[PDB]
């Protein structure tokens, strides 16, 4: 929507590569970031909240960071079942609402 | 912790109609935790919708979609009705029931409602 | 409702010694600088007392132990607690702990205390649930996490809260709170006290005199009971209950002849069995 991330990305299995989302000070700057996963026709699953915190049942192999308006979702230990789209979001005071990016569909090569 | 009830069920309503969305819960009670809504169009991304505001105590409405969709709550029966109106072309899609903490100041949508497509 | 969490363990009940304790006023007649000796139900001094673990943490991480048993009433009942945070509210006193008998139900989500003598259905793991209402943005108390049915009720009453805080004291009080419960002659009477205690847990050598609160036209025999609790809900962190820690003291009454030594003021101080 109002945020920046690519449609798709690809990498070899078992490797280490992350995905980032570029916001602004009006959105990511003062606000906490979340990340979500969905399989085709399934229930989008919370990945990491506040970029540093794992929900119950999340592999510890995921991390996160926020540098200025840029927020990277740490993705490590690629699995054959890790191919799916990951969504960035953070609170917006601009329209005073919840915003997301277009989504990035990972591919494990 | 908690599993939820479905968002709707299967609601197929031909053009010239409008549809409520009643999302119930289990393991919690309705007004200890805030609900939320997101448009998800197949082959597309997330568009947030509805929602409750931890600050100010109001139930939010997405400005872009404001006024077309409304929400009510029955606390005892845990029924929260999301009524979308005035069907249009691109507005048939999965609209997820989502929730943030009643304590507030949380952006993440937490265990959610499995998804329901609508029909225009 | 009747949401239940049992867990497992009992442990050997950790006992203690009530040194000078449980000395309620025998009569309603004021006596100053005089000695009166009656034989009545009391908790005899230096007796075998049972200190209990309610929801309890033995540290590794978490490990909250919900042990509080249904306990017989026997002859009479004494009670004591500190609870700077208040998890304790009331007691379930009854016989069947079910229908077919009346039920003594005391609770305390307290602008004020409220008392119920009714016929309830008490669950297998009764306690008062507390949650957040998000409208008025307050913390309500779900009272049917204790009991499912409320009907047939024989008696109802309301008063100023027996349980009371002061706090601001970062401890050094602990607000030691005692309640004596004696069921006789159609009058089940309640006695309360509030005392500072600086000791880590157990009781001091001082005397505690509890004035009668209300003398209630009850009329039921209560042979068994359990306490009540106040727990809440949490949200995503690595059902949810068990605010803080909870422990209290219980001992059973017994007929004994205790000479009561009143002060010049008329407040009882020294009591000898």
């Amino acid at each position: 929507s109002v945020l920046t991330q690519a449609p798709s990305v690809s990498g070899a299995p078992g490797q280490k590569v992350t995905i980032s989302c570029s916001g602004s000070s009006s959105n990511i700057g003062n606000n906490y970031v979340s990340w979500y996963q969905q399989l085709p026709g399934t229930a989008p699953k919370l990945l990491i909240y506040d970029n540093n915190k794992r929900p119950s049942g999340i592999p510890d192999r995921f991390s996160g960071s926020k540098s200025g308006t840029s927020a990277t979702l740490g993705i490590t230990g690629l699995q054959t079942g890790d191919e799916a789209d990951y969504y960035c979001g953070t609170w917006d005071s601009s329209l005073s609402a919840v915003v997301f990016g277009g989504g990035t569909k990972l591919t494990v090569l | 912790e908690v599993q939820l009830l479905e968002q709707s069920g299967a609601e197929v309503k031909k053009p010239g109609a409008s549809v409520r969305v009643s999302c119930k819960v289990s393991g919690y009670t309705l007004p200890e935790v805030a609900m939320h809504w997101v448009r998800q169009a197949p082959g597309k991304g997330l568009e947030w919708m509805g929602g409750f505001d931890p600050e100010d105590g109001e139930t939010m409405y997405a400005q872009k979609f404001q006024g077309r969709v409304t929400m009510t709550e029955d606390t005892s029966t845990d029924t929260a009705y999301m009524e979308l109106s005035s069907l249009r072309s691109e507005d048939t899609a999965v609209y997820y029931c989502a929730t943030t903490t009643p304590f507030s100041s949380s952006y993440w949508f937490d265990p959610w409602g499995q998804g329901t497509l609508v029909t225009v | 409702q009747c949401v239940n969490l049992t867990t497992r363990t009992q442990l050997p009940p950790a006992y203690t010694n009530s040194f000078t304790r449980g000395v309620y006023y025998p009569d309603k007649v004021f006596r100053s600088s005089v000695l009166h000796s009656t034989q009545d139900l009391f908790l005899p001094f230096f007796s075998n007392v049972t200190w209990f673990h309610a929801i309890h943490v033995s540290g590794t991480n978490g490990t909250k132990r919900f042990d509080n048993p249904v306990l017989p009433f026997n002859d009479g009942v004494y009670f004591a607690s500190t609870e700077k945070s208040n998890i304790i509210r009331g007691w379930i006193f009854g016989t069947t702990l079910d229908s077919k008998t009346q039920s003594l139900l005391i609770v305390n989500n307290a602008t004020n205390v409220v008392i119920k003598v009714c016929e309830f259905q008490f669950c297998n793991d009764p306690f008062l649930g507390v949650y957040y209402h998000k409208n008025n943005k307050s913390w309500m108390e779900s009272e049917f996490r204790v009991y499912s049915s409320a009907n047939n009720c024989t008696f109802e009453y309301v008063s100023q809260p027996f349980l009371m805080d002061l706090e601001g004291k970062q401890g050094n009080f602990k607000n030691l709170r005692e309640f004596v419960f004696k069921n006789i002659d159609g009058y089940f009477k309640i006695y309360s006290k509030h005392t500072p205690i600086n000791l880590v847990r157990d009781l001091p050598q001082g005397f505690s005199a509890l004035e009668p609160l209300v003398d209630l036209p009850i009329g039921i025999n209560i042979t068994r009971f359990q306490t009540l609790l106040a727990l809440h809900r949490s949200y995503l962190t690595p059902s949810g209950w068990t605010a803080g820690a909870a422990a209290y003291y219980v001992g059973y009454l017994q007929p004994r002849t205790f000479l009561l030594k009143y002060n010049e003021n008329g407040t009882i101080t020294d009591a000898v069995d």
